[PDB]
């Protein structure tokens, strides 16, 4: 997934 | 281990092999011969794997020079977990400039299958990380998660989670486009962006379906594929292949  | 050898499956297969299994190739600029897992199907198709999840039965959090140099069983069934190294998968997708396809195969907990395959796929030396690159998504029902996918988590997310042109990354070699440290937070080997969107190195979760409360990082750490499943969905069996592009 993405990272914030 | 099968006799007929060569520079890859396909060398093999088009000299009469007709058997999957376990044979010894050579690329071009392999200082030695070394076992490979041939997967030849009935029309003359011989693929080499490089990547097979089925069981949970190998970590794959290892360290930069075990996924180099490669780890876990080749076995004559393809009944095995393995990586076989980023050495040997430079060695064969880069020799003699023949373009290669990536296949990746995925199967659910369900019993379906899915593929993607990326048209003149290669992954490059040591020295410059093991980068993969790909020319093009060639198609299949898996869809294209090495492109990034829209997570929705923010705007930047689909550069962030695209994996053409990435290195290769391991706990103890981060070479990611992340602030942290995604292999390590992930617990694999990978070439991570910020972090992914395909992950077939991840964590073995039973029986698929797992959630944030899972993990210990809050992050999806799963064997995943974003465009089929959701994060949240880890595979029951990945096969990652390559093969002649032609042969597509
Ligand atoms: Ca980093």
């Amino acid at each position: 997934g993405p990272r914030p | 281990i099968h006799d007929i050898t060569g520079k890859d499956c396909q060398d093999i297969a088009n000299k009469g092999a007709k058997q999957s299994g376990l044979y010894f190739i050579k690329p071009l600029k392999a200082n030695q011969q070394f076992l490979v897992y041939c997967e030849i199907d009935g029309s003359g198709n011989g693929w080499t794997v490089f990547q097979k999840r089925l069981d949970g039965s190998v970590d794959f959090k290892k360290n930069w020079i075990q996924y180099k140099e490669g780890f876990g069983h080749l076995s004559p069934t393809g009944t095995t977990e393995f990586w076989l190294g980023n050495e040997k998968i430079h060695l064969i997708s880069t020799q003699s400039a023949i373009p290669y396809a990536l296949r990746v195969e995925l199967e659910d907990w369900n019993g379906r299958t899915s593929t993607a395959d990326y048209a003149m796929f290669k992954v490059g030396p040591e020295a410059d990380k093991y980068r993969l690159t790909y020319a093009y998504f060639a198609g299949g029902d898996a869809g294209d998660a090495f492109d990034g996918f829209d997570f929705g988590d923010d705007p930047s997310d689909k550069f962030f989670t695209s994996h053409n042109g990435m290195q290769f990354s391991t706990w103890d070699n981060d070479n990611d486009k992340f602030e942290g440290n995604c292999a390590e937070q992930d617990g694999s080997g990978w070439w991570m962006n910020k972090c992914h969107a395909g992950h077939l190195n991840g964590v073995y979760y039973q029986g698929g379906t797992y959630s944030k409360a899972s993990t210990p990082n809050g992050y999806d750490n799963g064997i995943i594929w974003a465009t089929w499943k959701t994060r949240w969905y880890s595979m029951k069996k990945t096969t990652m292949k390559i093969i002649p592009f032609n042969r597509l």
